[PDB]
């Protein structure tokens, strides 16, 4: 994961 | 800055996530091909009724052709969205909308959803006294392959976009 929000990865790789 | 910023290198909306309305994790990758609209909504601003009404309207005229729209509220402008997010999905709901609604988030700030902060930075994606959201109802053109193509501000209703939409189906 390169982002992660709140409890969740917002950006995977 | 002193925050991780690997956002920064991501190339297209394509591939972020969040959340959608019912607390829900899509990935933004199924609009992979469809020409989309990304705006931050709000229930309580005085502009809520035009820009609702015309963000139906062009995804009533345009989902046949590929039209997404990604609404993600946020209570970061004149705290607009009170509501909890099943009570922003019933306010939405009677306005007809039938595109995309999302979960409450942050725009703006180190705590925003990276998304936004990602469109933030584009090219295209640029404000006009610095790169900040400034109130409810910003919007991004975004093309097929997930790159910011025009940004509009909060006064532009939404059918000003109806103008440069059909040129990136």
């Amino acid at each position: 994961c390169r982002a992660w929000y709140q409890n969740y990865c917002a950006l995977r790789r | 800055s002193a925050s991780r910023d690997d956002w920064r290198a991501a190339r297209s909306m394509h591939e972020f996530s969040a959340k959608d309305i019912d607390g829900h994790m899509v990935n933004l990758d199924k609009y992979r091909g469809f020409v989309s609209i990304v705006t931050n909504v709000a229930s309580q601003c005085g502009k809520t009724e035009v820009n609702y009404t015309q963000l139906v309207d062009l995804h009533a005229r345009y989902a046949e052709r590929g039209l997404r729209i990604l609404a993600f509220p946020s209570n970061q402008f004149g705290k607009q969205e009170p509501g909890s997010n099943e009570e922003i999905k019933e306010f939405a709901a009677g306005y007809n909308v039938k595109f995309d609604m999302f979960s409450k988030i942050e725009v703006n700030g180190d705590d925003a959803h990276p998304l936004w902060k990602w469109m933030k930075i584009q090219p295209k994606g640029k404000g006009i006294l610095g790169n900040a959201i400034k109130w409810n109802f910003t919007k991004f053109l975004i093309d097929k392959n997930g790159v910011v193509v025009k940004r509009y501000g909060p006064m532009e209703e939404p059918l000003v976009i109806e103008k440069d939409l059909p040129h990136y189906f």
